């Protein structure tokens, strides 16, 4: 009865591609953040104005409408962080060794590692961004991935899995699109899904240090940031 | 109540 | 050398001999225990697992050629995720249980705090196994790419050359697992769909350490569950 | 050393 399942590959693509949220800008001081507090305040400033644009984003994503509003709120709530971070990673790919939160918020570790910050979760975003340009990742694939962590991570917590799988096959169609054998096609498959749980471990590190600053009381948090932040502890 | 169930209904 | 040589069935039998023994708590029924005795009933056995599973990762294609000490940081990454998986997979015929030993078998019930979630989301995760009908072939392929992969992103320069192997042997497990699903008559959308499958479990799995690792270093805090010297060293890496 | 490095290097 979901209509997500009736869309075609290409169909599927371009109902994402249309989801796409658009890249948002910090402030336009140019004063390079070295402290927690100026750094913090960027990245809580930008992952709020995110959340709103994700949160529409989410409901244009085919099968996600079909579900009820309350496992809509746990798989966001789940995976919100997540899909902050692959949209990082995925607009950084240009930009190796740094870490471009926004176009005009262009980070290196020397400011990471500057407090906390963490330089542990910056050095693993860098990486991941690395990997993600050495594979060649295209805008299609990204899409696709982003909607997988969207639907899988809170999955545990048959729709959703007939979901996914339709979304596997439009993976697998792009990449016989781009002229990949079908051996490259698996390989390049199990590559992309290997480092969402990577992408994973990234998100659950960075949602402990959140929690440190809401501790900290120092860097003021929206009432979205903590109840997104609240559904995990 | 949370925002969320807010803004999913928009 | 040899990982990359191995053909599908030879990994197959490779990994499945690597296997490691199902230990067995010191769980008695006649005592009492509180809830933090279960909790040393299964502390006390994941570090009698662990001197098994070193063992274990010695034996997995690709590993020995690896550093000491990228094996060292490969082991501290996963070690949680690969008990797990493990338990999850011997529990599979046990559904609404967990059987993290032959004599020690849960069910969710049974005070531990609200751990119970983690105890869920391995109920959950068993379940999935189960319903998938996966087989000892896939579950030991993915236990072995959980070792090569946990790490792989957290290790310059010929450090760049490890890390291409490692990615090279994943490459070839991939291959495996495929070969399997090919074997046992499904289509190639159905290869594809559950190589997917199997892959996203591992994000859960991924997960679930993560959440384990934090209470771990509350037991720590704690001072009540006694944990090893290999534990709490191996809880220091991650932290 | 570590003793993970102690039971690997035999
Ligand atoms: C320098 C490092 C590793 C910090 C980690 N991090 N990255 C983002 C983020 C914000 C907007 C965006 O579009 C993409 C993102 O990844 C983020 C948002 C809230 C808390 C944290 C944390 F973990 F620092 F507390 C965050
Ligand atoms: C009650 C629950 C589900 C706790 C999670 N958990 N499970 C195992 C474990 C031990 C042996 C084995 O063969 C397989 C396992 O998953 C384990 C070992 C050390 C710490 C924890 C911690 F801190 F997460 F509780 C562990």
């Amino acid at each position: 009865n979901s209509l997500a399942l009736s869309l075609t590959a290409d169909q599927m693509v371009s109902a994402l591609l249309d989801a796409e949220p658009p890249i948002l800008y910090s402030e336009y001081d140019p004063t390079r953040p070295f402290s927690e507090a100026s750094m913090m305040g960027l990245l809580t400033n930008l992952a709020d104005r995110e959340l709103v644009h994700m949160i529409n984003w989410a409901k244009r994503v085919p099968g996600f409408v079909d579900l009820t509003l309350h496992d809509q709120v746990h798989l966001l709530e789940c995976a919100w962080l997540e899909i902050l971070m692959i949209g990082l990673v995925w607009r950084s790919m240009e930009h190796p060794g740094k870490l471009l939160f926004a176009p005009n918020l262009l980070l290196d570790r020397n400011q990471g590692k500057c407090v906390e910050g963490m330089v542990e979760i910056f050095d693993m975003l860098l990486a991941t961004s690395s990997r993600f340009r050495m594979m060649n990742l295209q805008g299609e694939e990204f899409v696709c991935l982003k909607s997988i962590i969207l639907l899988n991570s809170g999955v545990y917590t048959d729709h959703i899995h007939r979901v996914l799988d339709k979304i596997t096959d439009t993976l697998i169609h792009l990449m016989a699109k781009a002229g990949l054998t079908l051996q490259q096609q698996h390989q390049r498959l199990a590559q992309l899904l290997l480092i969402l749980s990577h992408i994973r471990h990234m998100s659950n590190k960075g949602m402990e240090h959140l929690y440190s600053m809401k501790c900290k009381n120092v860097v003021p948090l929206s009432d979205l940031l903590l109840e997104m932040l609240d559904a995990h502890r | 109540h949370k925002i969320l169930h807010r803004l999913l209904q928009d």
